[PDB]
RNA sequence: GCGGGGAAAGGAAACAUCUUAGUACCCGCAGGAAGGGAAGCCAACAGGGACCCCCUGAGUAGGGGCGACCGAAAGGGGGAUA
RNA sequence: CUCGGCUUAGUUUUGCCGGGGGAACGCGCCGGCCACUGGCCGGCAAGGCUAAGCACGUCCCGAGUCCGAUAGCGCACUAGUA
RNA sequence: CACGGGCCGGGGAGUUCACGGCCGUGGCGAGCCUAAGGGGUUCAACCCCGGAGGCGUAGGGAAACCGACAGCCCGCAGCGGGGCAACCCGCGAGGGGCGGGGUCUUAAAGGGCCCGUAGUCACGGCCGUGAGACCAGAAACCGGGCGAUCUAGCCCUGGGCAGG
RNA sequence: AGACCAAUCAAGCCCGGUGAUAGCUGGUUCCCCCCGAAGCGGGUCUCAGCCCGGCCUCCCCGGAGGCGGCCGGCGGGGUAGAGUACUGAUCGGGGCCCCGGUCAAACUCCGAACCUGCCAGCGCCGUAGAAGGGGGGAGGCGGGGGCGGUGGGGUAAGCCUCCGCUCCGAGACGGGAACAACCGAGACCGGGGUUAAGGCCCCCAAGUGCGGGCUUAGUGU
RNA sequence: UGAAUCCUGGCCACUGGCGGUACGUGAACCCCGGGUACAACCGGGCGAAGCGCCGCUGAAGGCCGGGGGCCCU
RNA sequence: UCGUUGCGGGUCCGCUUACCCGCCGCAAGGCGGGGACAGCGGCAGGCGGGCUGUUCGGCUGGGGCGGCACACCCCUGAAAAGAUAUCGGGGGUGCCCAAAGCUCGGCUCAGGCGGGUCAGAAAUCCGCCGUAGAGUGUAAGGGCAAAAGCCGGGCUGACUGGGCCCUUGAACGCAAGGGGCCCAGGCGGGAAACCGGGGCCUAGAGAACGCUCGUGCCCCCACCAGUGGGGGCCGGGCAUGACAGAAAAGUUACCCUAGGAAUAACCGGCUCGUCGCGGGUGAGAGUCCCCAUCGACCCCGCGGUUUGGUACCCAGACGUCGUCUCUUCCCAUCCUGGCGGUGCAGCAGCCGCCAAGGGUGGGGCUGCCCGCCCAUUAAAGGGGAACGUGAGAUGGGU
RNA sequence: GCCCCUAACCCGGCCAUAGGCGCCGGUGCUACACCCGGUCUCAUCAGAACCCGGAAGUUAAGGCCGGCGCCGCGCUCGGGAGUACUGGGCUCCGCGAGGGCCCGGGAAACCGGCGUGCUGGGAGGGGGC
């Protein structure tokens, strides 16, 4: 929840995950970050560009620079519904397919995070059944 | 990105075999006897790659120096360099020109 | 990995092979009176900064997995380390 | 010349231990010189014989992020001799 | 002896300062590169003085493969002057 | 259309010491050289003394400790023999290889280092490292001093502000 | 207001440490003669530096072989092409098979030119000293142009990043209108002669040169 | 904080401050044992503030979003 | 906590004279309060940007963010010897396994077919075919069929002491790591040959100093001997992933110095994806009718006018937006001149060609440029000139 | 002993011209087999296999030899083809990507034709020394 927004900017805006859990200091689920907290909200954003046609007059700072970076828990999404192992498919993809949220955190008995449900597992669900090497607990 | 430099770093090439040199190579590699001065072309045999000499030795003419229990100390050469390669005689052939 | 606790070993002592019992090793305790230990007490009197560099930042996930076998006819100990892996556990 | 207080820049190709350096500088106190000087010494079972200064021992022993770098003493030859 | 600190090549072993503890007495005490024990060897701390032989240059004398008025000391001259 | 110089005169940049490596010469040679210092002088020169010490003459090993060649082969120069010459043959310093020896490690074998002669002192040169180190150049940091005639603040004691 | 503290303030001034340090910038002074580079590889808090090799130079030892070329004998190779047979892609026809077709940097039954190893010869270099070895001093460790690998990337670039010959850097001179690296060609000094590239209507040395054909646009030169 | 006037909401999780019985942790001194003809050395005990833990504090620095059924989360 | 710290009585009580605080006094000393506390000095722990010193890595189609192309491995790039780069392409590594390690023997895999009780697509059984279409821990490539795969028997060589070579590191200096061949000691499997110093091969990897452990009838510790302790040689480990090894966070628009056209911003150069403009094609629209007017799907171009790409010149400096003023040039022509077509009755409109002599204005809004709008108008075109022109101005924006 | 000639058997080299499918023949004193048994050595669920002891039966099968056909494979053969590609030179063409000329090399697929194991040592048999 403390990284800073840099850290992962290009991996969301890239396409390279569809989300990120966020961990709090005991590996619990503090919430969901994808896209649409930056669409939703600019507090990450900071504005910058090439440096500036400094010339014939005393300006001291022609290029813009990012200094203070926001931090994650800033503008992720709070109080997320988590998923355990033994959570129906069902309700998953209803979550997903209502908000567009693509990422559900996993949790064990205790809270702490364990893995993620993508839209793209829910698919495999639908499509196929489980993955290889896996058995469908009871629900 | 840098070229890796494991022991057969570009080899896909030279220890492929044509599909009518699959399976085992015949013995007769096995009973030359070479004595010193001997002529050798050493031509490594992919089916025994653990005891072959490196990628660059292939096709190179040594001498034969001396044995080494049932390896040959064969003397040659890299550039300008005196190599000196230890190998058994399934990687060896003789070399008849000279 | 799992690993024996007995096993039959060369003992270089006994020029044979002899029953060797499997244990793991464990650093002993450093003492006072080690001549780096005396030079590191007389550098840390008196001011200045921290006298000697302090490791902190680490990359290693695993130490090397070191055990040793003790003959059970001399008590000839022999220290052998078996690479980088998880500690091994003595079956 | 004697006693005390006492840096940093720079060097270590960064930097803190370290070095620079007990230096720069400051405070006090003497003389035509000052300080030292007459074995609770050094040595090794053989013997030297107050002290200071010069040549050597020696960049040796030793100190040191055992790194940069720092660094004796006894002994020997002299000046002079109480 | 112990603790802190500055220092020293002094290193489990240099000197000292400060805080705390603190002897013995010639049948005693101290030293011999960690401490202790035995032997052997060497000495007598914690009081004072001491010529000569050694440092320096305002000054005096001599010398010079030194410079020769933008040089050589800042100053060859009514220069530490205007 | 990269920067520096208006012009002329004068000035203006690889130095010295210590230590190390190497070179070119010179002296002496299993030895080489004296240092400080001393005596004399026509008085910093010069003559003589001074061998302390340094380097060399033996290495191996952390240390205790131990402690070394003329045997064989190849062969350049050179010399000798033969030949018109070409070249062949023999001996063969130096050079190269082996063998042998000292020592360390090891149970040993093997392996490491070393061994069958040349050093030392000086003068000049080149280069390295330190010293300011070819010459010019920071912003800085530390020591001890000087400053509140300016200005900032405050304190003590004086002065001023038409007319509506 | 980080204002002001004697024209000095995100920490005064004076003198001292002090000739602070500077991998950075500027400067570095007489003549001739001999040879003559490099911007590559590896390591580095390394990327404007430095060290070890490559490349230069000087000296010495050594002592007969050496190789930027060619021919042959005996070997190595898997690229161009080819193929669609292994692994994959792909369009049709006919009854999972057969036939035809389109493809492959990370496919290969085949397979050149070409490069390369040893030996013998040729050619050339070498006793006026090959191979090999020791020692002193470096510079340099920013390269660039042409041509070739559809090199690989990129819409492309006087673009980025490799491989090879040559040239500029460090190379005068003729031609290209000018012009480091395109063509010709390598310069001690003076003179005579003949050619190279290229040119020969004038500028401008040499042809208003010779035969045939085409163009009517001043196309073009 | 910035005259006056009407007002000044919810939040002590965080960063701070402060208060606190017990418990864990927590230095030197000190005590006990081993060791050493003596020491060095080794183990244990005791254990202050503090920290952990529990509370108070927003006119302390400040913060004030979702989902679900006024309620739950 | 040690000292200051004393005196009586049974850790507690008291006391005062220490010490501390105040009053009076010139001083002497007196009075009151506290009191062995406090205060003060040493030592120890905590809080401690109040203050001091420093570090805040590199590569990089400028820097920054990211990534790790920073240490390794496979295929490709790589051009049939060797070497070979890019923030080139596709992936992987910081493990795991007492077996997944050694050896001996036997056997044959994926898949298909025939038969067979449950029984089934798939269980065990009989037979036939089956070149590997399976398996071989783990990336990729390579290898493997009486095996290198599967099953079973016996084992620990994933061994002690050493040497040589190959690769990392081409020819050509140079770590660690990895691999190969052996000699000696002593074993395992096997009839024997032979093989075993881990894993079928190519990846899974760490200097100095310090510490620790193993080892030796081991070496040394200052005159000699002894006891404790310390040191030494050889080997294993504890770590530096920025992987040939410092121990290290920000911020500066208040900023400063050295430099850099080795490197960005403006203009210029190159390029033209983008932008603007032109052409070919003709599905389709146009009542009929491709081409009066258009022009899907595609394709060929030009300009340098938007934006980008690149980094060649310029950092001891080319004054950074717009506007004002003033001059000139282009034509891809808005009007004015000429001509043609029309789905041109007229009035108007639309489209093409020649043509740059002249014109192309006044206002509202915004710092603008651009654009929208108002009233006119023959029409109220667009571009270039160091984004013309700040040693001419202006200075609203940046 | 020695030399020479020579089937099937034993040990090999190269590892398809040797392999695969189908059809037609040859071979049996000896040799190779199929074959007969399981006391012994050895072996398993199983004397099937392995191992041991044999010799009644048979050339039906294997092995070896000859022929034909197809598939597969091979070839220093014809064509494909001096084609594709390529080392060196060029003020030669093209707007350009690219092509061309000269000197020197030179494929592959495919079509046709031919081929369908060769060979070393030994035993056994024959002839001589
Ligand atoms: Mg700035
Ligand atoms: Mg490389
Ligand atoms: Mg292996
Ligand atoms: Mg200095
Ligand atoms: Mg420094
Ligand atoms: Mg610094
Ligand atoms: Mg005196
Ligand atoms: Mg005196
Ligand atoms: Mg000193
Ligand atoms: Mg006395
Ligand atoms: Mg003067
Ligand atoms: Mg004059
Ligand atoms: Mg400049
Ligand atoms: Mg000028
Ligand atoms: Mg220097
Ligand atoms: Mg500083
Ligand atoms: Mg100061
Ligand atoms: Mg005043
Ligand atoms: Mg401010
Ligand atoms: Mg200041
Ligand atoms: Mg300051
Ligand atoms: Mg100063
Ligand atoms: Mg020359
Ligand atoms: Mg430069
Ligand atoms: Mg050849
Ligand atoms: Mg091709
Ligand atoms: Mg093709
Ligand atoms: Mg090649
Ligand atoms: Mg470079
Ligand atoms: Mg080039
Ligand atoms: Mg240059
Ligand atoms: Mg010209
Ligand atoms: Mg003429
Ligand atoms: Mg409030
Ligand atoms: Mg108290
Ligand atoms: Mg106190
Ligand atoms: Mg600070
Ligand atoms: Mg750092
Ligand atoms: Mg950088
Ligand atoms: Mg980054
Ligand atoms: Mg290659
Ligand atoms: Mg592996
Ligand atoms: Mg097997
Ligand atoms: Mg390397
Ligand atoms: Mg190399
Ligand atoms: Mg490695
Ligand atoms: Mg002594
Ligand atoms: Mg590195
Ligand atoms: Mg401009
Ligand atoms: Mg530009
Ligand atoms: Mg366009
Ligand atoms: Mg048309
Ligand atoms: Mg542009
Ligand atoms: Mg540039
Ligand atoms: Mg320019
Ligand atoms: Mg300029
Ligand atoms: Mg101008
Ligand atoms: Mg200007
Ligand atoms: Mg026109
Ligand atoms: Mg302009
Ligand atoms: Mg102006
Ligand atoms: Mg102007
Ligand atoms: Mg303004
Ligand atoms: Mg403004
Ligand atoms: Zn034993």
């Amino acid at each position: 929840a403390i990284e800073k927004v840099s850290k992962i900017f290009h991996k969301l805006v890239g396409g390279e995950v569809d989300g990120y859990v966020v961990l709090n200091r005991e590996g619990g689920a503090a919430g969901i970050l994808t896209v649409w907290n930056f669409l939703k909200s600019r507090r990450w954003f900071r504005g910058s560009g090439e440096p500036r046609a400094i010339f014939g007059t005393r300006v001291t700072r022609g290029e813009s620079k990012p200094r203070g970076v926001a931090r994650v828990w800033r503008i992720m999404s709070r109080g997320v519904a988590v998923a355990n192992p033994d959570t129906p498919i069902t309700d998953v993809a209803r979550y997903m397919a209502t908000f567009g949220i693509y990422v559900v955190p996993v949790v064990d008995r205790n809270g702490k995070v364990i893995g993620a449900v993508t839209a793209w597992d829910v698919l495999h669900a639908y499509l196929y059944g489980p993955k290889e090497g896996r058995e469908d607990v009871e629900v | 990105v840098k070229r890796t430099h494991g022991y057969r770093y570009k080899s896909r090439k030279l220890l492929s075999k044509a599909p009518r040199e699959r399976g085992m190579s015949g013995l007769s590699r096995l009973l030359y006897e070479y004595k010193p001065g001997d002529k050798v072309v050493i031509d490594i045999d992919p089916t025994f790659i653990s005891t072959a000499p490196h990628r660059r030795y292939q096709g190179k003419v040594g001498v034969v120096i001396g044995t080494r229990g049932r390896a040959y100390v064969i003397e040659t050469y890299i550039g300008d360099k005196k190599k000196i390669i230890i190998t058994t005689p399934e990687h060896l052939r003789p070399h008849l020109g000279g | 990995m799992k690993f024996p606790k007995s096993v039959n070993m060369y003992c270089p002592r006994c020029n044979t092979y002899t029953q060797h019992s499997v244990s793991n090793y464990h650093g002993g305790q450093r003492r006072s009176l080690a001549e780096g230990q005396r030079r590191y007490e007389r550098k840390l009197k008196g001011y200045g900064s921290t006298p000697k560099p302090k490791q902190k930042r680490f990359a290693k996930v695993n130490k090397k997995v070191t055990l040793v076998f003790t003959c059970t006819k001399c008590g000839y100990k022999i220290v052998k380390s078996l690479g980088r892996m998880k500690k091994v556990e003595l079956v």
